[PDB]
């Protein structure tokens, strides 16, 4: 279970970071 | 006639949006806004599928064993509409959009000339500690953070839908008092009258 | 083979439970348990209506222009299942049921012989203040309250799904230090490694 | 709006207090 948790952590973090990068301009457009 | 396939399309879209709303992390402000927007779309889709299935029942003629259920849905949705209105009024009172972004029961607020601070808070306590960290430079309660724009006030106010409780600054803990470098603690005692 | 009327019954029940879940106040512990149970029933009903409408589409023969949608739902639901597992594991790590009851990103925890404390917390801060009120005698952070059973520890730990951060007790503020009667403040500095 | 806000508060509070009262034994039964 520990290996799966270690895999899951950075994957989730990098997904949300990447989503922020690709949506930065659009979120500026709403503001 | 009202085709049955729009009910299936609405159910599929509602499932997509509800499942997406279950898994959005609430850490950054844009994620909070995204989660609130997805929840709003979810509620609109839920209203659509409820009303449309009720119309399908009425056009079929089998609505009568479901009148109590649909009336219950409409009553609870009316309550939710009133709750959203109260949330908007809390945003107006706090002079902030944070009551829309956060689901907290209370918001600790104070007014400065350049900023209106509104920090989520869980319950009416007899004291409140605001943590201030320098250079980011921020105010923090319960792990909730607002960017520093100005100093603290001698009086802060905890707002809910129906209550407001005022807190007076009693003590300022510096790094020489606590040992925690680059951090100040402002301690507020609840005003009783 | 599969009647269309069970989809309407499922939609009506899902609407009832979703609308009820929107308006449950999260103040007391039993309300938190009720809200989590209602959310669990909501997710089960959502799974039912999704799978059943997909079966209606397959029995009709019109499933293909919706497969990408339904797969999406299933994929998202899979993630939610994993998330629930992690939440349960957090309950195992915190030795508490509070991660099930609360939606917080972090939980500040410490172990005593008679009790395991687990208080919701929003983010990893450089310091944490635990407020202790005597006689109800309780610990409090961010307005979140745990009933007193034993003393503080010199080290507390903030847990999330993937991280653990340790905090060392640096300072104890008494009423003679702060002026707030019947209240103690325990100030913890984050241990840096 | 001021009148209805003062009307709504005690109504909500007393509803949740009553729901706590009538469900005390059942909530004990789960525990």
């Amino acid at each position: 279970f520990s290996k799966l948790r270690e895999q899951l952590g950075p994957v989730t973090q990098e997904f949300w970071d990447n989503l922020e990068k690709e949506t930065e301009g659009l979120r500026q457009e709403m503001s | 006639s009202l085709p049955f396939g729009w009910l299936i399309v609405g159910v599929a879209l509602l499932a997509v949006f509800q499942s997406a709303s279950k898994i959005i992390t609430l850490k950054k402000r844009w994620q909070l806004a995204l989660s609130k927007g997805v929840h709003f779309v979810c509620n609109l889709l839920l209203l659509f599928v409820t009303v449309y299935s009720h119309l399908l029942l009425v056009a079929a003629g089998l609505e009568a064993p479901f009148l109590y259920l649909y009336a219950l849905v409409y009553f609870l949705q009316s309550i939710n509409f009133v709750r959203i209105i109260m949330r908007l009024w809390l945003c107006w009172k706090c002079r902030s959009k944070n009551p829309l972004l956060y689901d907290a029961n209370y918001f600790l607020c104070w007014h400065t000339n350049c900023y209106d601070y509104c920090i989520p808070y869980n319950s009416v306590t007899s004291s409140i500690v605001i943590t201030s960290g320098d250079g980011e430079h921020d105010y923090q309660i319960g792990g909730y953070t607002e960017k520093w724009e100005s100093g603290v006030k001698d009086c802060v106010v905890l707002h809910s839908y129906f209550t407001s409780d005022y807190y007076q600054l009693y003590s300022t803990q510096l790094s020489t008092d606590t040992g925690v470098e680059h951090v100040t603690f402002f301690i507020y005692n609840k005003i009783v009258d």
